[PDB]
């Protein structure tokens, strides 16, 4: 399972969720899979996907929100989990796409997520028929991927903002 | 006092959301934010995370401001230059001199100096500029 | 106990250790309790005592160094533990003096330090008088504390000259 | 080969302790440190911790570099101005990108710098170095 497969898996599990994708291969992959108006792509600011997602889940506590981190973006701003685990947003899904073979390894991420207050944390190594996820977050999904392309994302950041927030506004209060 | 006078204007201009790191210099405003009127305050471990949380709140259609100090500005810099000035996500920064504004204008973030007897003319100048810019503008303090 | 007593205790169990205190009240308390030439005081740069301590351990593996952090300075740069647990400095001791009641709470820090690769992670309340410290690092000691003072009167290069002299002498 | 040349140059002047967060822009350089001179490389999670451990290894008598991307500058900018400079600890930084605004910033905080020559930027490796010996302070070189 590569990152392509893992992102398709996450999309199939949370079809209606708002996605905040960390910058790099993860955002480009997600865009190429299915560029939905509910995908908020990061062009840079490695380490900010999870804070932005936490703010979003604060303002909109009832809507499902998936943050797509890599091992790098996760480790760069690890402290964010302390706030996520303290605020405890109930519809927050922290996905960590981890392609560790050279680097600081990502170890015991699910245990640590549980330690700081996450409601659940699971690990996925291969494509499974199903996995039952507790409907109440915050939940961490650690997915081990093996890297293997894709058109560069053709939306200006302002257009991303407008599409994403328009979707958010119209599918809740209005 | 000076604290409440600020908060009231912001809270009735729809600014009811605030992030920041607890710290001695602006202790009174953290005091009031956790004193009480409905306000949502998110304590943050570091300034860059506070900026990210504020930006996400803004994306949730919520106007918000982040309290900070000069020393933290470095941490936010890239974010401000690579995210909010690229996505046009306005956040009010009440940053609490020469070096500071030299750096700011070298990387191009509008700033103003608050005078304490005339609280609102600085903050409303800043609010107007963020309305014109849809970009963060800084309000400076001692 | 108060922070003064906590760092009196840690100095008691590592009397020959080379301190690297974090900025704020912790430095001032370290000094006015007792300044040793080998203490490192930090002015500003919150969340940096632990990385520079990790560098010191990396170059000098056989010297006891205890980094002093608060809950705030620890949370501000938490990911450093993943490096501290990865490099595994055998004489690195990581102290976190924490005040809880407002702020992001520091939760299960010992478990987390053990999960990232520390050799041990312990919590000392004021009641116990034994607190058996394992004889290898990296170790995390979590002293929750219940909270005057003289401004420390030494400029940054005073502190670094005092510090690095003793260290350069000792391998020789 | 071009990266081979710079590191082969660097070992000789007693700079052998390198930190930084791995990334695909300096992919070749990093790959040289990972394979195998008493190269010491400490991978970091983000730039401010890298600068911290580099400072520490400096105070441990050894002399250290720090690989970093342009984006990383902010994360350590403050600690460059408020720790290194007032405690007088020098580190050599090689900030890579992809420009002008980055030199803007370096000038803003009083950090000297110079771009790398096609062939041999030993010129400013040791310009850098003698500024280091002159000034009590870190200096950077900028690549790509």
């Amino acid at each position: 399972m590569n990152k392509h497969d893992a992102i398709q898996l996450i999309l199939g599990q949370f079809p209606s969720a708002y996605l905040v994708s960390t910058c790099g291969h993860i955002s480009r992959d997600l865009y190429n899979i299915n560029d939905r108006a509910r995908n908020f792509y990061m062009v840079g600011s490695m380490g900010m996907a999870a804070p932005v997602g936490l703010g979003l889940s604060t303002v909109y506590p009832d809507v499902p929100l998936v943050v797509l981190d890599g091992d790098g973006s996760f480790l760069m701003n690890m402290g964010i989990i302390t706030m996520i685990g303290h605020q405890k947003p109930k519809n927050f899904i922290h996905v960590v796409l981890d392609n560790g073979m050279r680097t600081v390894p990502l170890v015991n991420v699910t245990d640590i997520a549980l330690q700081v207050g996450y409601e659940y944390a699971i690990e996925i190594n291969s494509g499974q028929k199903s996995f039952d996820l507790p409907n109440e977050g915050p939940g961490l999904i650690h997915i081990k991927v093996e890297p293997r392309i894709g058109k560069r994302v053709h939306w200006t950041p302002q257009e991303i903002v407008q599409r994403f927030t328009n979707e958010l506004t119209l599918e809740n209060e209005v | 006092s000076t604290a409440e006078r600020m908060l009231s204007t912001l809270t009735e201009n729809n600014y009811t959301h605030f992030t920041g790191v607890p710290c001695s210099l602006l202790k009174g405003f953290f005091r009031l934010l956790e004193s009480k009127q409905n306000i949502t305050f998110i304590p943050s471990i570091r300034e860059d995370s506070a900026l990210g949380v504020a930006s996400g709140m803004y994306l949730g259609g919520r106007k918000c401001v982040m309290l900070m100090q000069n020393s933290g500005l470095g941490y936010c810099l890239n974010v401000l230059t690579s995210f909010n000035f690229i996505y046009d996500i306005p956040i009010l920064l009440l940053i609490s001199g020469e070096k500071l504004t030299d750096l700011l204008d070298s990387v191009d973030i509008p700033y103003k100096e608050l005078d304490y007897e005339n609280s609102e003319g600085t903050i409303l100048d800043a609010l107007f500029l963020i309305e014109k810019t849809n970009r963060p503008v800084a309000i400076l303090i001692k």
